[PDB]
RNA sequence: AACGUGUCGCGAUGGAUGACUUGGCUUCCUAUUUCGUUGAAGAACGCAGUAAAGUGCGAUAAGUGGUAUCAAUUGCAGAUUC
RNA sequence: CACUGACAGGGAACGUGAGCUGGGUUUAGACCGUCGUGAGACAGGUUGGUUUUACCCUACUUAGCUGGAAAUUGCGAGAA
RNA sequence: CGUAAAAGCUUGCUUGAUUAACGAUUUCCAGUACGAAUCGAGACUGCGAAAGCAAGGCCAGCGAUCCUUUGCGAUGAACAAAUCAUACCAGAGGUGUCAGAAUAAUUACCACAGGGAUAACUGGCUUUGGCGGCCAA
RNA sequence: UUAAUGAGAUUCCCUCUGUCCCGAGUUACUAUCUAGCGAAACGACAGUCAAGGGAACGGACUUGAAGGGCUAAGCGGGGAAAGAAGACCCUGUUGAGUUUGACUCCAGUCUGGCUCUGUGCGGCGACAU
RNA sequence: GAUGCAUCCAAGUGGUGUAUAUCGCAAACUGAUUUCUGCCCAGUGCUCUGAAUGUCAACGUGACGAGAUUCACCGACGCG
RNA sequence: UAAGGCCAAUUAGUGAAUGCCCAUUAUUCCUUUGGUAAGGGCGGAAACGGAGAAAGUGUAGCCCUUCCGAUGUAGAUGUGGCCUGGAGGUUAGGACGAAGCUUAUGGCGUGAGCCUAAGAUGGACCGGCCUCUAGUGCAGAUCUUGGUUGGCGUAGCAAAGAUCUAACGGAGAUAUACUCAACAUGCAACGUUGGAUACUGGAGCGGGGAAGGAUUUCGUGCCAACGGCACUCGUA
RNA sequence: UCGAACCACCUAGUAGCUGGUUCACAUCGAAGUUUCCCUCAGGAUAGCUGGUGCUAGUAGAAGUAUUGUGCGGUAAAGCGAUACUUUAAAUGUGCAAACAAACCGGCCUUAGCCAACUGCAAGGCCGGAAAGAAAAGAAUUAGAGGCACCAAGUGGGCCUUCUUCGGUAAGCGGAGCAGGCGAUGCGGAAUGAACCGCUUAGGGAUAUGUGGCGUCAAAACUUAUGGGCUCAUUCUCGAUACGUAAAGGGUGUUGGUGG
RNA sequence: UGAAAUGAGCGGAGUAUUUGAGCUGGCACGGGCACGCACUCUUCUCCGUGAUGCUCCAUGUUGGCGAUGGAAAUGGGGUGCCCCCACCCGUCUUGAAACACGGACCAAGGAGUCAAACAGACGCGCAAGGGAGGAGAUAUGGCCAGUACUUCUCUCGUACUGAAAGGGAGAUGCAAAAUGCAUCUGUGGUGUGCACACGUCAAAUCCGUUUGAUUUGCCCAACACC
RNA sequence: CAGUGAGCGGCGAGCGAAGAGGGAACGAACUCGUUGCCGAAUCGGGUCUUACAAGGCCUUAAGUUGUGGCACAAAUAUCAUUUCGUGGUUGGUGCAGGAGUGGCGAAAUUCAAGCGCAAAGCAAACCCGUUGCUGAAUACAACCCUUCAUGUGAGUAUUGAGCCAAAGAAGGUGUUAGCCCAUUGAGCCAUAAACCUGAGCGCCUCAUGAACAAGCGAGUAGCACUGUUUGGGAAUGCAGUGUCAAGUUGGCAGGUAUUUGUCUGCCAAAGUUAAAUACAGAGUAGGAAGACCGAUAGCGAACAAGUAGCGUGAGCGAAAGUUUGAAAAGCACUUUGGAAAGAGAGUGAAAUAGAACCUGAAGUCGUGACAAAGACAAUGGAAGUACCUCCAUUUCAAG
RNA sequence: GCGCGGAGUCCGCGCACCA
C-alpha cells in the first residue's frame, strides 16, 4: 500500500538504458583522471615550445552584470580600442606582443577605463622585447643581458606582472553623525519607490 | 551489500514474504500516478491537498537575478563583524561599518534585540529594524 | 527350490567435480592513423619433392629483391654471411 | 397384425462406444419459410458430412513348475 | 410523529425566501467531501401595545477539476497613454452510471489467458410426478 | 409445367441370395514355437474384496472376508487408463474476420473563388463628376 | 458517340477494356425449351426541373473604430 | 440366573470420605531456552587436596542463586547463527603428499553444519580468525542441457507367387575328454559355374534420352562401420 | 504454412490471469469486515499484526459486581379483523461514587446580568477542613497510566448454539449475539475439518477429564452378601448423545385411577 | 556416605516445665447455668557449632568381571525379528488420502537485481552553519585511475506571507503615539511536570545509613489552555 | 542554473529549457559583393632560365555582359624612390644538429650435506645459541603366524655457510628459484622525405617593410490561409500557395494582441576558419590494465567457427579443451587365433597413465560372500532383543 | 445558439456544437 510520500516525478521512461534491442543514451566519466593527467601534460609541453612568452595573454578587468553580481570583477575578453589609445597603441600591433583585443566592448565610465589603462601601463613597463635581428638592436628591445636573464610566467590566469583583478576597499569605523541620528532613511526610500510606482497615473491626473 | 538484504533471509521460503492467496503480480494498482481522481483519490486528498487546479497569474521569462534579496535580522549582526571590533564597539563612539551587498544580503529585518551597536549599509530596511538600530545608537546608510 | 529383496568387497557403463588456461568480456592511453578507374571491398580458380582442410602466396605462385641477423628446417626426404 | 400358459414392472455411472453400429442430435457446404436495412439468427423444416491406442497392473478363462505345520527358523516334542 | 383561546380556518400588514466579518456543531463517516439540519455574533428590516417571533414552506426535492459567462474593487518585466487580455473574491451553464470516460451490431469461419469462483451430462441433498395401502369413512 | 440426362433424395414390384432363422466345413497370410535383428507409447508410489464415513462413486483410512511363491496364451469389467493448458458455457476494462441509418476521420467524385491569361468591338450597371 | 463510360497508379506528355467504335465496350439480375410474368412510387434509393436570391463556405462590397476588430450585403453544388 | 433397558452401590443393616483403567490436562522432580526478569560476588584473606574467578547485550554464555512463560498458516523481527566465489590484514599448513573423490570412520552441535580416522584413492596447491565484496545455498516451474532407465529379448521385421541340386572356392569344418564303427556330442549361413524349375510377358525387374544428380562408371583388393537377416558380395 | 504467406527486426511487446521462487534455530502473530472507485478474479482507505521508541513506574485502568440516578415498548397480556394498543418483563444500556476534582470564609479584576449592589456570572489570590472516605452483606484484580513513528499480510470464508426473514423443502439463500475450524495437534464418540474432554519446550512419578471394565482391548481373572422389567422364529429384540418411522391395534406380560 | 549434617531427629546439661481433662471462687446466657469473658489423670524441658569457604570438582560396605589380550566393559554404527503406532508429496481452496492439477532416475544450470528522486529508523563528522561538484596546482616526472593541497563560486539551511503591486516577527515599565518614550544578566503568563536544594513521615538497620511517601523553591524535556 | 513557487498539458498521465556565476580551450581572426579611385596591370598555352618558378619573352586563345590593384571603425587616408634591411611559406641548388624509428647493450651459489626412516628436531618474546643436544619408523604392505623376495622419478623442498641489488617485477626450466635462463638500465651505432632548432645556416633568382565622397547582399524580410514542430503560452522554428517592403530621418530584437510617443542593443537576406567535445555493434599501427568469466561460464566461436549442417529463397546456425608421460621410452620377442584380440614378456616413479589415454562422482548393471524372508505393497516412528562391528573410550591388583 | 418565413409564444425549413 501506498502511505504517506512524496508524489513522484523521476522522468526515465524514455529508452536511455543500453539492452538487447537499444543502444542507450548515456554517459561515464571513467575517462577523467585519465583526462585531467592529458591537460596538465599537454599544457607543460606548450609552455616549453613558447619559452619564454608567457603561456597566457594579457585580459582586462571588468564589472559582472545584474543587480546580484554587480559586486563582483573577474577577467574579460579583451581590451577595448580606447583603452588601447588611452595606453599609446596600435591595436594590430598589441596583437604581437601578447595583449587580447576586444573591439566590441565600450567604455561607459570612467573608473572601469582607468583600472584597464593602469594595467595596460604596468605591463608596459614590464615587458622586455627581443630583437628581430641579434645583429642590430633597434629603438626600445632588449640587449642580451636580458635575452639571457628570460624567464617564462607560467601563471594560470597570466596575471604575475599585473596582479589579480583588484577590489574596492573596506570602510573604516567612525562615528554617527548628527544627521544620521536625527531622521530615518526608510521614509526617503519609500518615497523614492512610491514616485516612481505611481508615475503615470500621477501625472495623467 | 548483498549479504545484508532480505532475500538472503528469505531462502528457502517460498513466497518471500508476498503471500500465497494475493500474490506478487505485475502491476495490480496501474502504473505510477494513476488513478489520482478515481481509485487512489483517497490517498491523494488524505496526503496531498491541493493537487489539482490552477492558481494566480502567469509570468512567461522568469530570471532569478532581478529578484536576488536575501534579509538578514537585527539579532544576527555579529556574525559580520570581527571579534576585536565588536568589544571595542560603544556607543556614542566609534562603530564598526558592516557592508552587507559583499557579505550577501540586501535587506535588514527588526527581529530581536541588537547586540552590538554598528553602521549598516543596505539596499533596503525595514521601518522597525530603522527605528531600533537608531534607538541603540547605530545607523543605515541606503546603498546601490 | 526357483525368481525376487537387502547389506558389504571387487569390477563395468557414464563423464560430473577439482586443479589447469596462447580464449572471452570490460576500462584507459599514444599517433607525419582512414580504401577505390594507377581497378577497391567481396567472389572464383590455382600454387609444395611428398599436401584433404587451414595458413601464405599468384604461372616469378607455402614465394623473387633489399636490410639486419648468424646456423638451421624437421614427419620423411633433399641440399659459413652464399 | 398374429402366436401363446403368459406375452408383469424395475435396478446395475438413466449397466454395457480401447465391445460394435452411427439413423437422430451438435461444426464447416447448400436450399426453403419466418425475422433482420445489413453481416447474420431460428429451442422450425431439409440434404451431405474421418468413430484413434493395450505388448503394463488387476479381474476373469484355460495352461505349466515348485516350496511349505514356529506356515521357510527351535533342537518348540499335541496321532479321530 | 406533533398540534385546539393552535401548528387548523378567516383576516390585516409585510418580504427574515436579504445580508450575514472563512464562528462552532450533527447526520453519512475514513470521524474526508457533497446534500440536509442545529446553536450562534454583526447589519438592515417586518409584524406586534409588549414580552417576543422571523434569516423559507421541520424532517426527500440534488452536483468536483478544467472551460464558458455575469457581479464586485492588482498585472502584461526597458518606460508611458488609451484599448484588449489576464488575476483575487461571489454566483450561474453538468455530469441521473448521480465522489462526475465522449461510445452501435455480428461470428456455425473463429482466437487467446483463465475459471469447477459459473451453465449444459452422471453422482449427492430436497421436492416432483408417480401408487396404491390403513384406520375410519 | 416439362421429353432426355444424374456415382443426387424417396417408395413399391420381379429376379436373387449366409442379410437373417442358425450356424458348419475348407484355403493363403498372420497370431503361435525357433535362428538372426530389435523399437515406441506410457512410467508419483502401487495394484484382492464387502460395508462405513469422507471434497456426498477408496488401492492406501475404520470394522470384517480372503490371500504360498514363480510363470505361458488370451481377454476387454475396473485402473473415474492414453492422446491435447475444453473447439460448448462464463469471466477479462484480451483479440481478430465481417456489417451498418455507432463515434472520430481519409482517399475518390462534384461545386465556388483566385491563378494560368492575350488583342479589339458593342451592351448593362456603380463611383466619381 | 472518344472533350466518352468503367478504371490502375505516389507521380509524369504515365496504365488497362482499346490492334477497339453501338451487330461495340463496360456494370447488374434471372437461369434451356413451352406457357406466363397481376396490383402498389407511401418509405428508402436512383434520377430530372427551378426562386437568384428558403438556407451556407471561402472570396468580394459598404459602413463604424486610432487600430486589432465589429456589423451589414453578396455568395455555387447540395438540402428542402 | 445378560454381556439388554430404568434406578442404585463400592467389597456391604459390621460398626464410619477414594472399586478399577486410559491423556501432550493437574501436582511434583530433572534438564533446555527466552524474559518488561529478581537478588548476590568480582581491592586475589593468610598459608601452600586441585583448578577457576572477565565490571560483563550477544560466545565454549564472568561466576552463583531464584521466579515465570514456551504449539501456530499468511506475516514481522533477532541471532560473537550455519554455508559458497573473490579483496585488504593477520596467523599457519604441504612431495614424510594440497584440492577433489569414497565410507557399518567415529566425535561434537537442538539445528544449519564442523572436525578426526582409513583409502590396498589422487598428484600440487591450500586451512583458521577480523574486516570488505557478490552472478552466494534447490525436489518439483507440461523448467534447460547431457546421460541413464522399466516396459523388453517384448511389438514386430506377413503386397510385388520360388526355389532345388552337384562340383569348385573360402578361416567360415566332417572342429569330441574317458568309453566309443557310423545316428543319438559343430549348427546355421555364403560367392561362381553347370543342370533343373518358375516369373517379367514388348503400356517389360528390355534398349536409349530430357529435368535432377555429379564419379555413383571400369579393374584389382578388402570386409572395421554401412547395405533394419546374412555375405567370401556391394551404388560401402 | 491462409477469415490475411514466409524471413528479419521494433521485441525480454503488455498480462488486475496460470505456474515457479534455493539454509537453521529463537521471540511474537492475523484477516475474509468499513468507506470510495467503468468499482466485483483488482486497488486505495480504516481495523486486526510486527518493529522502534518517548514519557515523572501504580498515574486519566477495567468486555465484571454493588449502591444512587436516567433511557426503552420486545416477550407475555388485551381487544382491528371479526394483528393495532393503554399496561409491561427477563436479558440490556448512559452517568456518578474526594489529590489538575469537590466543600467552608477574606480579597483583587471585568468597556458581563440586574433599577442598583454587600445579589448573580466568570478568572484568579489568601485561609480552613480532610472517618483521604466510618457503620449498614458496603467490591475485586497474574490491577504501571498516557503519547508517537515506520511498515506487512488480509479485503472468496465456512460450521455450531440461541433468535430469526425468503422458500413446499434442501448438506438452499439472507441476517443478529457469542464460540469455533480455517491457522491444530493430543485423549474419547468403531470411522468423520467443526461433537465431548483438553488446548501443545525435552523427559520420569503420582492423580484425574470425557469414555469405559465378556473376548478382540488396559480395567469387576463374567463385582455385590442391590431392586424391578423384557423372549424378539430370513434387514430385526435390544444396546455410546450430536447422527441416517406415524396413526391404530394386541388378554403377550407387568401396574395404576375411578367404579 | 558427612569436604561447614541447624535436627522434637546430632550433641551438652535436669527431672522439672506447662498442654488438656475432671473439680474449683464479678459480668455475660436462658426462664438456673449445659459450665462463655477477666483474674486427680494426662505429656519430656533448656542450651549450641558464620562463610579469612567467591565458584566448581574430588569421601562408604560386600561379591562378580578384568593379571596386557586375537581381553573385559561401556557407548556408537549395521542387519534381521517381535509387540505397538502410522493414509502421498507440492499446490489453489471454506474444505485434499482423494475418482482435483504437476510428479521414471541422476548430474550440472535455474528466480527481489542495478540506477535515480523522496521519506523514516539506526551509526559517524561538524553545527547557525554544513557540504560540494566541475576544475587547477605540485609531491608527480608498474608504483600513480590512488593519496596529500586549494580558491571564490554554487547549493541546502538560519523567515515567512500575499493572485499580485508589496510588506516582514524580543522583554519589561510608563503610556495611549494611525513609525510614543525609557532600560537591556534574559524563561510573555497559567496548570501538570526529571534531577538538585530545604524540611518532615513511615518502615527496616553495627544503628551510619538505606528503601518509599510527602511540603516548599526552581523547575529541564514535554503536553494542555491563553 | 533546474525535475524548476518559469512554462506546456483530456491543466490528467506526463513533459520541460534560457540569461547570469566557477571553469576547459584560446597568438583567433579573416575573404567576397557593394561605394570611391584605376582599368587587363588578370588567366590559360608555348618557350627559356638546372625550374610544367607566384621569373623573363611570345601568344586572340579566354576575358570589358569585367579579370585584377589600392582605401574604408583595430581608419586617417592618393600618388609619388632610393636607402637600409627583411622573407628557408617564390623557385633552383646545397649544408648541419635534434627528436623519432630500428638494431646492439648490465650483478650475484647449480655452494655443502643422499636417499624408506637425521637432506630431521628440541632448547618456551629477545639474548644465551658460531652453543648444547637426540632417535618410539629396529617401519608398512589387508583374517592370524613362518620363509623368500620387491618397493621410493626430477631438489625451485629442508638444513648449514655465502654473495648481488640504482636490478626483489610478474615469464621459462622434470616439485615452491634474487644468485639455472630470458627481461630490466648507463650507453653505442645506422637512417629517403617530413617534423623541431636567433620564424637552423650559405649562394642565384624572385618579392617588398620603415623613415626619408558615396555606400553596405529583394520574389528577400514581413503579412494572410493551411500543415508541422517547440516549454514558447492572441502563434518557438520551418514548408506550400496568395500577397509582397523600407532606405541608416531606415530596419530588426527587447517572451500578452492593437494604435501612439520615448529608450537600449544590434545591422539579416554572400563566404572561410584551429583547440577545448563524440566514437552508444567502425578500421590501421602500437601500448597499459582489472576486487570480471573459467569450458552447460565467458563472444555463436579457447579447436581446419560464421565452419559442418538446414532452407527454392530472404535467412538460420551447432557440437567439440588433443589435459598420455619429465621424456615416445607409444609394448621387441614367445605362444593361441582367419582377424580383432587374449595369455606371457618388456618400458616407465606409475600402464587401475596404453592414445582421444589427468582426476574419474552420481544413477544403472555384473560377480563373490552373507542376512534372512510367506501372501501382510514398500518406505516410516518408538522401545527392546539376536548376530556382527577395519569405530571410539575406559579399566586391569590394590587398583 | 443563427438566419427565413407563417400565426416574448408556437410552427416549420436549412445551418452550429470543448463545462
Ligand atoms: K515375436
Ligand atoms: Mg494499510
Ligand atoms: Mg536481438
Ligand atoms: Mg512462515
Ligand atoms: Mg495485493
Ligand atoms: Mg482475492
Ligand atoms: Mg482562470
Ligand atoms: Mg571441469
Ligand atoms: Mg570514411
Ligand atoms: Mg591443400
Ligand atoms: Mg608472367
Ligand atoms: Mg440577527
Ligand atoms: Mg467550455
Ligand atoms: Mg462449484
Ligand atoms: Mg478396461
Ligand atoms: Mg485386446
Ligand atoms: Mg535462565
Ligand atoms: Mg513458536
Ligand atoms: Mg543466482
Ligand atoms: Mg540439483
Ligand atoms: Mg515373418
Ligand atoms: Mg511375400
Ligand atoms: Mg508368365
Ligand atoms: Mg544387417
Ligand atoms: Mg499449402
Ligand atoms: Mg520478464
Ligand atoms: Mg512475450
Ligand atoms: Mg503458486
Ligand atoms: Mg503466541
Ligand atoms: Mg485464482
Ligand atoms: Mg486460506
Ligand atoms: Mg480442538
Ligand atoms: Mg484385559
Ligand atoms: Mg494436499
Ligand atoms: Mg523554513
Ligand atoms: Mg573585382
Ligand atoms: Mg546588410
Ligand atoms: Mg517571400
Ligand atoms: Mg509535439
Ligand atoms: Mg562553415
Ligand atoms: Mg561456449
Ligand atoms: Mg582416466
Ligand atoms: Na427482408
Ligand atoms: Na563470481
Amino acid at each position: 500500500p501506498k502511505g504517506n510520500n512524496a508524489i513522484p516525478h523521476v522522468h526515465q521512461k524514455k529508452h536511455w538504458n543500453p539492452c538487447s534491442s537499444q543502444k542507450g543514451n548515456v554517459k561515464v566519466f571513467l575517462n577523467q583522471p585519465a583526462q585531467k593527467h592529458r591537460r596538465r601534460r599537454l599544457r607543460l609541453l606548450k609552455a616549453k615550445k613558447v619559452f619564454p612568452r608567457p603561456l597566457k595573454a594579457l585580459r582586462p578587468q571588468v564589472n559582472c552584470p545584474t543587480v546580484r553580481h554587480n559586486m563582483k570583477r573577474r577577467l574579460g575578453r579583451g581590451f577595448s580600442p580606447a583603452e588601447l589609445k588611452a595606453a599609446g597603441l596600435n591595436p594590430q600591433y598589441a596583437a604581437t606582443i601578447g595583449i587580447r583585443v576586444d573591439s566590441r566592448r565600450k567604455n561607459k565610465s570612467e573608473e572601469g577605463m582607468n583600472v584597464n589603462v593602469q594595467r595596460l601601463k604596468t605591463y608596459m613597463s614590464k615587458l622586455v622585447l627581443f630583437p628581430m635581428n641579434h645583429k642590430k638592436v633597434q629603438k626600445g628591445e632588449a640587449s642580451e643581458e636580458e635575452v639571457k636573464a628570460a624567464t617564462q610566467d607560467r601563471s594560470r590566469f597570466g596575471d604575475a606582472a599585473v596582479g589579480a583583478v583588484v577590489y574596492p576597499s573596506a570602510e573604516a569605523p567612525r562615528a554617527v553623525s548628527a544627521e544620521e541620528k536625527s531622521m530615518c532613511v526608510y521614509a526617503f526610500l519609500k518615497k523614492n519607490h512610491s514616485a516612481v510606482r505611481f508615475f503615470g497615473t500621477n501625472s495623467s491626473r | 551489500p548483498t549479504r545484508f538484504k532480505k532475500c538472503r533471509h528469505q531462502r528457502g521460503s517460498t513466497f518471500c514474504g508476498y503471500g500465497r492467496v494475493g500474490k506478487h503480480r505485475k502491476h495490480e494498482s496501474g502504473r505510477g500516478n494513476a488513478g489520482g481522481m478515481h481509485h487512489h483519490r483517497i490517498n491523494f486528498d488524505k496526503y496531498h491537498p491541493g493537487y489539482f487546479g490552477k492558481l494566480g497569474m502567469d509570468h512567461y521569462h522568469r530570471k532569478k537575478n532581478p529578484m536576488w534579496k536575501p534579509t538578514i535580522n537585527l539579532n544576527n549582526l555579529s556574525r559580520l563583524i570581527a571579534a576585536e571590533e565588536a568589544a571595542k564597539a560603544a556607543k556614542g563612539g566609534t562603530l564598526p561599518v558592516v557592508d552587507l551587498q559583499s557579505s550577501g544580503y540586501a535587506k535588514l529585518l527588526g527581529n530581536g534585540h541588537i547586540q552590538v551597536p554598528c553602521i549598516v549599509k543596505a539596499r533596503y530596511v525595514s521601518k522597525l529594524a530603522d527605528k531600533k538600530i537608531r534607538k541603540a545608537g547605530g545607523a543605515v546608510v541606503l546603498q546601490a
